């Protein structure tokens, strides 16, 4: 009954600001240790800052001066207002609960913080049809030149999930990402059984469904 | 200031291997510290606080201990679905000090991977780029080579790969490979490929076809 | 006429937990500050508005030192207008503090090889200390938004936790005994005086 919703992140140009909010249920933001946990894409984990019960709060070097955490009791409601905001910056963001003595036990899902001066812009979806080979075909979207990270890809809805493989992005050299998402199916399947890829790009307000068929 | 060292930074092991990880504190902290799992696009879990008392709702394989500057992460029967990072936290400090984190891989039987090539779609053509795509589906271990060649002609500089992290049920992964020509380019030639070798393989593997049939 | 009684705050055999941190008043004496300011045994000695050495020649109204045992790490929390888990929660001194913190290193007496427990401090409080508040409550305190009623369990946590000082930690988990005291002056006669 416990979790921690984050939101706010968003892709934002150097110098600039923007406040994280993490909306809390089952524990009372203002009674317990929060902190702000952040990660660069591929790097390890590095604390941010934390607000004590009494209110005290602290920042790690790399940002103190820059980033403010607060919270609102009334909402129960964790806040972390960023300014001056460097490439540096740019990570996966998580609110957590310290239990006290640094361990945390209640992580949020994270919001994503891209801090850049390219403007944002929505993926192109083709397909990648079947011919197959054996008993098994393969079929499956190519997400080509948005930006930012991160696209999300399920196929069906999301009641395909056997045999779904999403990879990660590779970053293009015209600075936008490209990503294929791929599904093994029976060849059975292929003339009676419609396959579409849902991809969903946040920081552009896109979501684009494709529908592959064989040729 | 403390220095949190953990080791080794990455390690492979099979289905049922107690598997052991090591955090050093660069001075005695006590028993100060705090263990994660972190599998890929998730959230760090917490394993085990103060070096020994597992967290409720972590399976009993997973066991710390330790005292002063050295303290352990035992997973006793290393199951596919522990594969993930693992982070050792300085508990009772300044700093909210981070291990720099070991990585566990899933070993498991030599799988061959299966090949398929994706010519590009006449819709993309119309913007004057094509994408040639080469899939390597469920394979282990991850190194692999895969070759560009158009019309016998190997490739370089114009394609790029992607693999996926290791699969949590099967321990295998998949890779994803994208010549990228232009439209004019693309159709001065016939035969597109990909060449495979895998260990997995007892000779390379080519998925091709010919631009028009 | 008689003699400050310093030795019956330095030199204890027992110190006081920083939760429940122990005051004593001095007063009616004539107080020797060359037996502190001349010694080599502090690894601390920092004093705010007023000089140490140029002690013996002021009057007050009343002295009290308060002691208690803290983390070497924490007795930089043991001045005016610092924060943490110490000076929100345990010993808070104020903005306007006129007097001195003494300090020293008491791992040969404070630590047990096992572990040393008997040190605790408070980690849990809903608002910080007013300057030299004590609080030595032991309720359970409610981190969630169902209540307690005495039981510990998920979010309802003891509100003291204990240092365990090991004779192997850094320096920085080391037990350290801290002396605080503190000047007064009222317009009232004053009843310690150095030399
Ligand atoms: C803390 O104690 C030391 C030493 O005290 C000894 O044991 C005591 C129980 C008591 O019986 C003392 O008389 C013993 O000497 C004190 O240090 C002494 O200080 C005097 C000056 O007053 C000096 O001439 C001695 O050489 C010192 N002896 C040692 C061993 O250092 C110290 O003054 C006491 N602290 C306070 C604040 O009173």
């Amino acid at each position: 009954e416990v979790q921690l919703l984050e939101s706010g992140g968003d892709l934002i140009q150097p110098g600039g600001s923007l406040r994280l909010s993490c909306a809390a249920s089952g524990v009372t933001v203002s009674s317990n240790y929060m902190s702000w946990v952040r990660q660069a894409p591929g790097k390890g984990l590095e604390w941010v800052s934390i607000i004590y019960p009494g209110g005290s709060t602290f920042y790690a070097d790399s940002v103190k001066g820059r980033f403010t955490i607060s919270r609102d009791n009334s909402k129960n409601t964790l806040y972390l207002q960023m300014h001056s905001l460097r490439a540096e910056d740019t990570a996966v963001y998580y609110c957590a609960r310290d239990l006290g003595s640094g361990d945390m036990d209640v992580w949020g899902k994270g919001t994503t913080v891209t801090v850049s001066s390219a403007s944002t812009k929505g993926p192109s979806v083709f397909p990648l049809a079947p011919s197959t080979s054996g008993g098994t075909a393969a079929l499956g979207c190519l997400v080509k030149d948005y930006f930012p990270e991160p696209v999300t890809v399920s196929w069906n809805s999301g009641a395909l999930t056997s045999g779904v493989h999403t990879f990660p992005a590779v970053l293009q050299s015209s600075g936008l990402y490209s990503l294929s998402s791929v599904v093994t199916v029976p060849s059975s399947s292929l003339g009676t059984q419609t396959y579409i890829c849902n991809v969903n790009h946040k920081p552009s307000n896109t979501k684009v469904d494709k529908k592959v068929e064989p040729k | 200031d403390i220095v949190m060292t953990q080791s080794p930074s990455f390690l492979s092991a099979s289905v049922g291997d107690r598997v052991t990880i090591t955090c050093r504190a660069s001075q005695g902290i006590s028993s100060y510290l705090a263990w994660y799992q972190q599998k890929p696009g998730k959230a760090p879990k917490l394993l085990i606080q103060a070096a020994s008392t597992l967290q409720s709702g972590v399976p009993s394989r997973f066991s710390g201990s330790g005292s002063g500057t050295e303290f352990t992460l035992t997973i006793s029967s290393l199951q596919p679905e522990d594969f993930a990072t693992y982070y050792c936290q300085q508990l009772n400090s300044y700093r909210y000090t981070f291990g720099q984190g070991t990585k566990v891989e899933i070993k498991r039987t030599v799988a061959a991977p299966s090949v398929f090539i994706f010519p590009p779609s006449d819709e993309q053509l119309k913007s004057g780029t094509a994408s040639v795509v080469c899939l390597l589906n469920n394979f282990y271990p991850r190194e692999a080579k895969v070759q560009w060649k158009v019309d016998n002609a190997l490739q370089s500089g114009n394609s790029q790969e992607s693999v996926t992290e290791q699969d949590s049920k099967d321990s295998t992964y998949s890779l994803s490979s994208t010549l990228t020509l232009s439209k004019a380019d693309y159709e001065k030639h016939k035969v597109y490929a990909c060449e495979v070798t895998h260990q997995g393989l007892s000779s390379p593997v080519t998925k091709s076809f010919n631009r028009g049939e | 006429t008689n003699l400050c009684p310093f030795g019956e705050v330095f030199n204890a055999t027992r110190f006081a937990s920083v939760y429940a941190w122990n005051r004593k008043r001095i007063s009616n004496c004539v107080a020797d500050y060359s037996v502190l300011y001349n010694s080599a045994s502090f690894s601390t000695f920092k004093c705010y508005g007023v000089s140490p050495t140029k002690l013996n020649d002021l009057c007050f109204t009343n002295v009290y030192a308060d002691s208690f045992v803290i983390r070497g790490d924490e007795v930089r929390q043991i001045a005016p207008g610092q924060t943490g888990k110490i000076a929100d929660y345990n010993y808070k001194l104020p903005d306007d503090f006129t007097g001195c913190v003494i300090a020293w290193n008491s791992n040969n007496l404070d630590s047990k090889v096992g572990g040393n427990y008997n040190y605790l401090y408070r980690l849990f409080r809903k608002s910080n200390l007013k300057p030299f508040e004590r609080d030595i409550s032991t309720e359970i305190y409610q981190a969630g938004s169902t209540p307690c009623n005495g039981v510990e369990g998920f979010n309802c946590y003891f509100p003291l936790q204990s240092y365990g000082f090991q004779p192997t930690n850094g320096v920085g988990y080391q037990p350290y005994r801290v002396v605080v005291l503190s000047f007064e002056l009222l317009h009232a006669p004053a009843t310690v005086c150095g030399k």
